[PDB]
Formats: structure tokens, C-alpha cells, sequence
């Protein structure tokens, strides 16, 4: 289903409503991934980069790569999309109706257009996880710590910070002062299961699904939108992917999200 | 009072 | 030059930024000025006025409901942001923000600035004509009337809506006519406002002037105040800049591209 006011009916009529977003929502503000054919961060793509043994083998190097990414943030704002969506889910719940994102990005994007009940699958950029004791603190400090100022430059030429590992950012709870890490999944690294109970809990409730910048039929999307649909529940996509004419669900709304989504939630 | 586009 | 306003922006410590409507067209908000800018069989002009309230307040209405309405699609651009979380992040750190804006669409607020000036009233507050009540209202459609009316297109017949069944004063004691709380052509501006602003104008250090230029009205009433000083003003806007006669800080092209660069 192409037709709009088709959707527009239950949206009217539905109460817990349930948007999944990828990252086609993340690229619709500028946001770089580092997985797409031209880009690169110095000499790697991500796939080198985010994983727990580059970690453990090379700190410097991956901590100036992820200090590059928050700072981005800096100037990269939320497109219309994730603030659709965070006006939505306050207009709504106003009414006593219910709306969360379930999303793949760790940007915060939706946080800072303000949406609340919201779930960051992956992690979040502006988390940070204690490697000794576990804590979980969010930290927009910037730069997060003093040996890292100004460094994580992206030019394949650029020289290592190099940062010897007590000077990275640490457990200031000094009772411990283990090392930090980005509170991020990286590749080969499975989900908390506390957040998928709540997500199983939360997607089981809801009457309506949104995927958003992403496909049902692709991983982590088809985690979820295919258990809600399978019951009946209309799953609608917004995305740029053609996804091909039978791959598409029940309603697809195909081009960009900031165009396409505040019509369809206003 | 100041007017809207100062008359015009 | 870039760099430039960069090491104000640094030292500065109590900003005023004043907007145009630049910023709201570039959110797809319509502003129906000159090329192509009607609604139905008429521009602003001829809408925005007094006597055409007076005179047909349905028609009026109509008009008003339906540019309530299309906001409800229309979402704040990276400008209206990077405005907002810049005046947040710097009052974090005792650095004062202020927004100063000839725009009635409440996309600051919904950006969340906060210290916001809106010097032309805003579509979202109304305005008694009996009692003179100021009342905020984001009601959808803000009566049963007018439900589904005001469709933009020349052919379109006009709701037509009998006075008693346009928006009135709850405070039923009342049930005057309520208006939009806008300023019209041949209204004056709240001196109560411009006090404020003038006040809030002399203790600034830096100036913005955001989708419209320090030569017209309303940047111009202003610009002078803080450019007499030796505050640096700064446009950012889609107005060309000469050959040689570049001014000290112009930023041409769209807010939302140029400024998020500049504010962060
Ligand atoms: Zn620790
Ligand atoms: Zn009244």
C-alpha cells in the first residue's frame, strides 16, 4: 500500500505505537557511518575498528577514532524525521497514548529532538563503560578527557595520539579506576538481554509499528517488525532502500524520512 | 507606536 | 571570513540573534511575499489587516487556521537548533542567548530556545477583542467551525462561518471575539517588547542577524543600536554580496547549512 490516508486510519485508531529506526534516519543529518564505499577513517572502515579486539590491541587508536565521532555530533542537529517523532510521541502521550523508539543508532539524535521512551540498541556514543567494575555513565564531556584534545584527526596521514592507556578516560569512582570503553555493541558482540525483554514486552503491546531509515526484511529491523506483523499488527516503512516492488510490507513510503514522516504523524 | 515595515 | 567570527563567538558573552523569516522558509513554512506568495485570490497584504477582520473575519480565519495547521508537518531546520542548543550550552556556562524573531510560527520555542523574543506575536496565541485576554492556543482545529477549512487553493469556496461560530472566549463571563495574536499591517509593535529588547540589544556583544539582512525592517531597527558600539553583526542569509564591497561578516546560503558550522 502506496495510499496515505490508508495509514492515517491507524494511526487515528491505534494507542501503542512502536517506531524502529535505522540508520538511514542517522544519514538523513549527516551523520557518517564509515561502512559505505567511500568512506573511510584514516587507513580503516569500521568494520576494522569496531570490534573488542582492536580495542584490546590498540586503545589509542580506537578511542581517537570514537572521540572523532562525538565530536561530530557537534555539529550535525536532528533532521525532521527525529523530531516528528519526538513531537508525535509527546502530542500522543498527552492523550494517554503510548510511542517508542527502538533504534540502531547511537547518536542520541532522538534524545536531542527530544523523544523519551526510547531504547538505543547499540549502545550510545555518549555512554561509557568501566572495563573493571562494569559502571554505565553517560559523558558528553568534550574532550572526554584532556589527552585526547583535539586529536582523532580523519586524514590517512595523520600521526597516531598514540595515548598511553592510564592517560585514557577512566572510572573516576577511584575505588576502582579501571578503563573506559565506548558503551557501544561492536561487531560480534550480542545484545543485553534486560533491554530485549523490554523491547519484547514493549513491541507485544503495541498496535501499529514503524520502521524508519531501514527495511523489515534486514537485520536488526526483521528482528521485530516480522514478530509484531506476523500477529496481524500493520508495520509501515519509510525509507529510501527501493527494497523491490514484493519486498516492500504492508504500507512503504519510499523516499526520505524528513519528508515522508512529518505528514504521516502530524 | 512603532508600525509594521514602518508604514509600508 | 570564517575563523574570524569564530574568536568573537569564543570571547562574546551575551549573544542576540535576531531571525527572519529565512529561517521559517527554510522549514517549509510559507511567507507569501511577492513571487508566487498567495493564498487563494490574495497576498498578505490584503489579509493582514484590521478592517479585513473587521470586515470578514471568516475569511480571515480561514486563512490563519490553515497556516496553523500546515506547522503541524513542518518541523524546525538545523538552524532553529543549533540556535537552540547553542543559547542551552552557553547558559550552562553563565553565557547569555537571546532569540529576537519577526517569525509567529513558535519553531524557536519548538526548537527549544527559550529566551525568545517574538516581536510579531505568534499563530499559536489568541487574543480576545472584548476583554483582551492573551491565552496561548494550539487547539486543532482551534474550533469546530472552521474544521478542515481554509484550504489554500484560488477556487475554493469560503467557509463563510457566521461570527458567533468563530473562536470565542471561553471565559464565558466573556465570549468575545477572539483574533490571532499577531501584529498586523498599520499595527504597532508591544513597546513593553522593545524595551526589552533594547535593553537586551545594549548588553550585547555579538549580534546575529539569521534569513533576512541588518538593511530592512525589522534587523534595522536594531543593528544600528548594537553596530554603533562596535558590536559585530554578523548575516547569514541567501542575499548576494558584491564584488569588493563584501561586508565584515556576511555568510551567504542557507542558515542551516552555514550556521551549525558556526556555532558549534
Ligand atoms: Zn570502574
Ligand atoms: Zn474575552
Amino acid at each position: 500500500s502506496s495510499d496515505l490516508t490508508a495509514f492515517r486510519e491507524h494511526f487515528a485508531k491505534a494507542k501503542h505505537i512502536a517506531i524502529i529506526t535505522g540508520a538511514g534516519v542517522s544519514a538523513e543529518s549527516g551523520v557518517p557511518t564509515f561502512r559505505g564505499p567511500g568512506g573511510f577513517w584514516r587507513k580503516w572502515q569500521a568494520q576494522d575498528l569496531a570490534t573488542p579486539e582492536a580495542f584490546s590491541r590498540d586503545p589509542s587508536l580506537v578511542w581517537e577514532f570514537y572521540h572523532y565521532r562525538r565530536e561530530v555530533m557537534r555539529s550535525k542537529m536532528p533532521n525532521p524525521a527525529h523530531l516528528a517523532i519526538a513531537e508525535c510521541e509527546a502530542r500522543l502521550g498527552q492523550q494517554g497514548r503510548s510511542v517508542v523508539i527502538i533504534t540502531q543508532n547511537i547518536d542520541e539524535l532522538h534524545h536531542r529532538a527530544g523523544s523519551k521512551h526510547v531504547y538505543e540498541i547499540h549502545g550510545s556514543l555518549f555512554k561509557t563503560r568501566c572495563m573493571s567494575c562494569g559502571e554505565v555513565k553517560a559523558n558528553h564531556k568534550s574532550p572526554i578527557c584532556p589527552a585526547l584534545d583535539g586529536k582523532g584527526a580523519p586524514d590517512p596521514n595523520t600521526k597516531e595520539a598514540r595515548i598511553p592507556v592510564e592517560l585514557l578516560p577512566r572510572c573516576e569512582r577511584k575505588s576502582c579506576n579501571g578503563l573506559l570503553r565506548p558503551h557501544v555493541v561492536w561487531f560480534g558482540e550480542t545484545l543485553d538481554s534486560d533491554i530485549l525483554t523490554a523491547v519484547e514486552r514493549e513491541l507485544e503491546k503495541c498496535d501499529l509499528c514503524l520502521v524508519v531509515g531501514t527495511s523489515s526484511i534486514v537485520y536488526p529491523a526483521a528482528m521485530f517488525a516480522p514478530q509484531v506483523a506476523s500477529r496481524g499488527v500493520p508495520v509501515a516503512e519509510f525509507n529510501m532502500e527501493c527494497t523491490p516492488a514484493t519486498q516492500r510490507f504492508k504500507y512503504h513510503f519510499e523516499g526520505p524520512c524528513g519528508s515522508t514522516l512529518p505528514p504521516a504523524l502530524e | 507606536x512603532v508600525l509594521x515595515e514602518y508604514g509600508v
